[PDB]
C-alpha cells in the first residue's frame, strides 16, 4: 500500500524557518519524483517543485526558488521541504505527492498535507464546553470548542461511532483565538438513556478532550 | 507559464444529471516526446486532492467509469454522468508538460435538491464556561436548502448585533444540505444582567421566523 506520511502542524514566528517532512512507504522511493503543492486558506493549488530521490536532482517553480528548498534522505525514505523567511501570506497547507516514474504519469498518491501557520501568537489548547437542551424523538446535542490556536481541531463523536447527523463548523478566529462548534443529532430514546461524548483533538498542542453531554438540572 | 482557465468556477448540477467541466490552456500540453500530461484532480472538503483522470482520457484505478476525460492540445473536458451526492468538491485540471507545472483555478461542484427547513436549536452557556467568566450562547441552524439564511439575536426581546460570530458548512456529502451556527458571546456579568435570549432564523421556506428561546432561570 503506497503511502505518504507528512509531519504534523507547525506554528512558527514571522521571518523563521520550517522543515516539512514526508515519509514514503510501499514503493521504491528512489525511482519516483516527489512533488510539492501549496494550498492557501481559501482555494487553489500551486505546484512548488519535484525532487528525484534517486540522484537528488530537482526542478523548482521560479516563484518558490528563494523560499522553498527541497532535500531528500534516501536511508529513511523521507523527503523534506524547508520554507524560509516566513510571512503571514506563507500560512498554507503544503502537500506531498509521488509523481513521474515507471507506470506513473501523474500525482497519484498524495500525503495528508501539513498545515503551516505563521503568527506571533501562542499555541493554546481548546476549552470544550458541553451543549445540552434547556419528546421530539430527535434531539440535537453539541460541543463548543473555544479559544484554541492554531488550526486545526478535529471533532469526532463517540470515538467515531456516530458519523450521521454530525456537523462540525469551520472555525472563526477572533483576537488570536479560534472557536468552532460541532453538533450531533440522535433519536431521543438514546439520550440521556445512553452516553453521548464529543472528542476534540488539537494536534498542535498534542491535546485530546472528551466531553460527556449531560442534561441540565 | 501555461495558464489553465477552467469554466465554470461554479457548477450547480441536479442529482443524476450530467456535469461537464471545460479546461482551456495558454499553450499546447502536447509534450516534446508526444504524450499529453493533462490530469484532472478532485479535492473533497477536508481531504487531500485525489487523482481522477491522467493523460487526458485514462482514469486512475478505483475511479468509477462515471468519470471520463477528453480533448486535445489546447482544449480539454471532464464529464461526470449520473452524478451522486458524494461527488461534490473542487475539480482541478492540471498540466505537467512545461515547467512550471500548473493547475487550473477551481471548479466547485454544488448539487441541487428539494427545499428544506432548518432545524433550529438554542443552548445556554454551560456551567463550566460560566465558571471561567465567559458566557457563550450558541444556536444551530441545521440541514437546510438552499445556501441563503440569516439569524437575528434578541437579548430581552431587543435585537443584539455586536458580539455575534457565524460559521457555515460546506455542502453535506450525504443529504446535500447546508448548515450554519451562530454564537453570541458575553461576560458572565453581561449575561447575568439580562433574562431572555432568542435565536431567530429566516429562510425562504417559511414566512414566519423559527424562534427558539430560553430564560436564564
Amino acid at each position: 500500500a503506497v503511502q505518504l506520511e507528512e509531519s504534523g502542524p507547525e506554528l512558527v514566528k514571522p521571518g523563521a524557518l520550517v522543515k516539512i517532512s514526508c515519509k514514503a512507504s510501499g514503493y521504491t522511493f528512489t525511482t519516483y519524483d516527489i512533488n510539492w503543492v501549496k494550498q492557501r486558506p481559501g482555494q487553489g493549488l500551486e505546484w512548488i517543485g519535484w525532487i528525484y530521490p534517486g540522484d537528488g536532482s530537482n526542478k523548482y517553480n521560479e516563484k518558490f526558488k528563494d523560499k522553498a528548498t527541497l532535500t531528500v534522505d534516501k536511508s529513511s525514505s523521507t523527503a523534506y521541504m524547508h520554507l524560509s523567511s516566513l510571512t503571514s501570506e506563507n500560512s498554507a497547507v503544503y502537500f506531498c505527492a509521488r509523481g513521474y516514474g515507471k507506470n506513473v504519469y501523474a500525482m497519484d498518491y498524495w500525503g495528508q498535507g501539513t498545515s503551516v501557520t505563521v503568527s506571533s501568537a501562542k499555541t493554546t489548547p481548546p476549552s470544550v464546553y458541553p451543549l445540552a437542551p434547556g419528546t421530539n424523538s430527535m434531539v440535537t446535542l453539541g460541543c463548543l470548542v473555544k479559544g484554541y490556536f492554531p488550526e486545526p481541531v478535529t471533532v469526532t463523536w463517540n470515538s467515531g461511532s456516530l458519523s450521521s447527523g454530525v456537523h462540525t463548523f469551520p472555525a472563526v478566529l477572533q483576537s488570536d483565538l479560534y472557536t468552532l462548534s460541532s453538533s450531533v443529532t440522535v433519536p431521543s430514546s438514546t439520550w440521556p438513556s445512553e452516553t453521548v461524548t464529543c472528542n476534540v483533538a488539537h494536534p498542535a498542542s498534542s491535546t485530546k478532550v472528551d466531553k460527556k453531554i449531560v442534561p441540565r438540572d | 507559464d501555461v495558464v489553465m482557465t477552467q469554466t465554470p468556477l461554479s457548477l450547480p448540477v441536479s442529482l443524476g444529471d450530467q456535469a461537464s467541466i471545460s479546461c482551456r490552456s495558454s499553450q499546447t500540453i502536447v509534450h516534446s516526446n508526444g504524450y499529453t500530461y493533462l490530469d484532472w484532480y478532485l479535492q473533497k472538503p477536508g481531504q487531500s486532492p485525489k487523482l481522477l483522470i491522467y493523460k487526458v482520457s485514462n482514469r486512475f484505478s478505483g475511479v468509477p467509469d462515471r468519470f471520463s476525460g477528453s480533448g486535445s492540445g489546447t482544449d480539454f473536458t471532464l464529464k461526470i454522468s449520473r452524478v451522486e451526492a458524494e461527488d461534490l468538491g473542487v475539480y482541478y485540471c492540471f498540466q505537467g508538460s512545461h515547467v512550471p507545472f500548473t493547475f487550473g483555478s477551481g471548479t466547485k461542484l454544488e448539487i441541487k435538491r428539494a427545499d428544506a427547513a432548518p432545524t433550529v436549536s438554542i443552548f445556554p452557556p454551560s456551567s463550566e464556561q460560566l465558571t471561567s467568566g465567559g458566557a457563550s450562547v450558541v444556536c444551530f441552524l441545521n440541514n437546510f436548502y438552499p445556501k441563503d439564511i440569516n439569524v437575528k439575536w434578541k437579548i430581552d426581546g431587543s435585537e443584539r448585533q455586536n458580539g455575534v460570530l457565524n460559521s457555515w458548512t460546506d455542502q453535506d456529502s450525504k443529504d446535500s444540505t447546508y448548515s450554519m451556527s451562530s454564537t453570541l458571546t458575553l461576560t458572565k456579568d453581561e449575561y447575568e444582567r439580562h433574562n431572555s435570549y432568542t435565536c431567530e432564523a429566516t429562510h425562504k421556506t417559511s414566512t414566519s421566523p423559527i424562534v427558539k428561546s430560553f430564560n436564564r432561570n
